[PDB]
């Protein structure tokens, strides 16, 4: 044995699940209209919405 | 013969944003002016009751309070792609043939 | 933003519990994600040291 | 081997299909023969002859 | 033979694309992840010794 | 699977105020880098102030914009901005960010910004210690002079004691072009100009050894009988101290002399930056001219 | 596929075949008769 007594910390990482509470209209979303934007090559076309 | 029985698709289960019950959780509106505006703020005024004491001990006064609130950011995307052949064929047809 | 809108209402199911007289709704977001490429965010990591 | 163009072409029945698992992982592990996992869109299924 | 001088590689009617191949021997890379876009060169070098 | 997008969505997430917005419609049609492309990216990306680093070395910072892509600004509106990407040989319209005048006729090449007079304007969305730091567009012959300078004092680093270092980094640190003059921020010597210094050496010893007899004897024979001030500088420059040539042999000369002209391109590349822009007729208030984009 | 945030990529068109094959067992069983059932069959 050596002159020493160190301590070890090590963390460890768990899978799982999560339920979650809320009242009625806690916070309010305001979207707009989806975008339709357009891009051309003569290969294939493409969308972003 | 090697006889294909059936050719099977997939048919997507549908959902709305107005469908789930996390709606519930949200309020719903449409403003179609939204890209334009830079942040939305909320005002908040609160005034305290206040209880008379007697004698002896030093009395409470009148509060004023006032808070503001301010709107978050998260857009979202999703891109979709054709290849130029399923254009040419949705426009031109040629030749007639079944 | 009260006035903004909810002014038609129509009805679907779902399932809810009287608890505390705060009868409150349940749903499993399982079916929304489902067979997509993001992970559902409820499914969540965990860590102690 | 397969045919997949007269997949992509033949009409074909609607089913509301459910994995085990995720979907992905199925095709990644090849639970069944044969498969095809072209992403975007594939002209290919129109060179008919 | 016909051959494409400022393209995207394709079949007449589109079709299909078309791949160019490049023999192994000659491939080399020079980072070990790749950016969704890059771009293709030809070297050559001499050995004076 | 992948798509190569060529409109690029930028979308801030600091609750910004009516003076940031502001501030960004005044940089409409301004040139901003992007490291990587996407239809959708978050502000922290846009900008050069995501690569300064406490060393600050012009060096790296000119050899990380090299690597960058270049786009341009379009439709600004709340908290979204809108970048396209330039397509190679089109005409576009640009505003000039930087101080530098621009002339008709010449070509343009993008820099990381310098040090000029009070150093006022960085109001460009400073918010949450993050700022909008752009690069500078300038003409040929001030970034030729830049890349001139920075590598002339690098070389001079060598073989040089403390102080007469520090004396020639401080003659060599200003700049004159256009009646304008500008200052380079933090020179400082570093291994990335290290590596330019091996090339740039190599190159020139070659060229030294590459040169004939009668290319090292033109000059100081043309000073024989010859008399100009371009000439009396030359000479003034060069060390000081007819006759039938002692070979003549255009075969062996014009293959020496098409092998110097290899090495003097490889050392003139050291200094030359990509040639972005070639310009077209100016707006007289020098702040947005029409230009192509090339490379 | 899902929207997400900016910076973050997405998922693309995405597309899967797949297929499934019989599989074969066929049964037998033997009954065996005599001659003199046999005759007395006929």
């Amino acid at each position: 044995h050596p002159g020493f007594a160190l301590t070890a910390v090590r963390t460890d990482t768990f899978e799982v699940d999560m339920l979650l509470y809320s009242g009625k209209s806690c916070t309010s979303v305001i979207i707009n209209n989806p975008i339709v934007t357009k891009e051309e090559r003569d290969i294939s076309t493409t969308y972003h919405v | 013969f090697e006889a294909i029985f059936g050719t099977f698709c997939n048919r997507l289960e549908w959902v709305y944003f107005l469908t789930s019950g996390l709606a519930a959780a949200a309020h719903a509106i449409k403003f179609h002016d939204l890209n334009k505006l830079t942040t939305g703020k909320m005002l908040f005024h609160v005034q305290v009751p206040r209880v008379a004491s007697g004698a002896g001990l030093p009395t409470s006064r009148q509060t004023t309070i006032m808070v503001t609130k301010y709107s978050e950011k998260s857009p979202i995307t999703i891109p979709f792609e054709l290849s130029a052949a399923c254009l040419t064929y949705l426009r031109e047809t040629f030749e007639g043939t079944i | 933003l009260s006035q903004a809108g909810a002014h038609s209402l129509t009805p679907l199911s779902m399932d809810v519990i009287r608890l505390g007289e705060k009868t409150v709704i349940m749903e499993n977001l399982r079916r929304v994600y489902k067979n997509t490429d993001t992970k559902d965010p409820l499914e969540r990591n965990v860590d102690l040291t | 081997m397969e045919n997949w163009s007269a997949l992509e072409l033949l009409p074909k029945v609607g089913i509301p299909t459910d994995f085990l698992t995720h979907v992905k992982t199925s095709a990644g592990e090849e639970m069944f023969e044969a498969l095809r996992i072209y992403y975007g869109d594939d002209p290919e299924r129109y060179n008919i002859h | 033979l016909t051959c494409v001088m400022r393209g995207y590689l394709y079949n007449t009617l589109k079709t299909e694309v078309f791949a160019l191949m490049i023999p192994k021997d000659m491939y080399l890379t020079w980072e070990e992840t790749r950016g969704r876009l890059q771009y293709v060169y030809l070297i050559i070098v001499y050995d004076y010794d | 699977m992948a798509a190569m997008e060529a409109n690029i969505f930028c979308t801030f997430d600091h609750k910004l105020s009516i003076a940031d917005v502001g501030k960004l419609t005044k940089l409409v049609a301004a040139v901003v880098p992007i490291p990587q492309r996407l239809h959708l990216i978050k502000h922290y990306q846009l900008g050069l102030h995501q690569f300064v680093d406490h060393t600050r070395g012009y060096v790296r910072l000119r050899g990380l914009l090299r690597n960058m892509t270049l786009t341009l600004m379009r439709r600004v509106e709340g908290n979204q901005i809108l970048l396209h990407v330039p397509t190679h040989g089109l005409l576009y319209t640009v505003l000039n960010t930087g101080p530098v005048t621009w002339e008709k006729g010449d070509a343009l090449c993008v820099l990381p910004p310098l040090f000029h007079g009070p150093l006022a304007r960085e109001n460009l969305l400073t918010l949450g210690q993050w700022e909008l730091v752009l690069p500078w567009i300038v003409p040929m012959p001030l970034a030729l002079e830049i890349n001139q300078r920075l590598l002339i004092m690098g070389l001079f680093s060598l073989d040089r004691s403390y102080e007469e270092v520090k004396a020639a980094v401080q003659q060599l640190q200003t700049i004159t072009f256009r009646d304008a003059t500008f200052t380079i921020p933090d020179p400082v010597i570093d291994q990335h100009l290290l590596i330019d210094m091996k090339t740039a050496c190599l190159s020139m010893s070659m060229v030294a050894n590459l040169a004939s007899e009668l290319t090292m004897t033109y000059v100081r024979k043309l000073a024989l009988e010859d008399s100009s001030m371009l000439l009396v500088k030359c000479q003034e420059l060069l060390m000081r101290l007819p006759a039938r040539p002692q070979h003549v042999s255009p075969d062996d000369e014009i293959a020496r002399l098409s092998a110097l002209f290899v090495m003097l391109r490889q050392l003139d590349d050291l200094i030359r930056e990509q040639v972005v822009f070639t310009v077209c007729d100016v707006s007289p208030d020098n702040k947005s001219a029409t230009c192509i984009f090339k490379g």
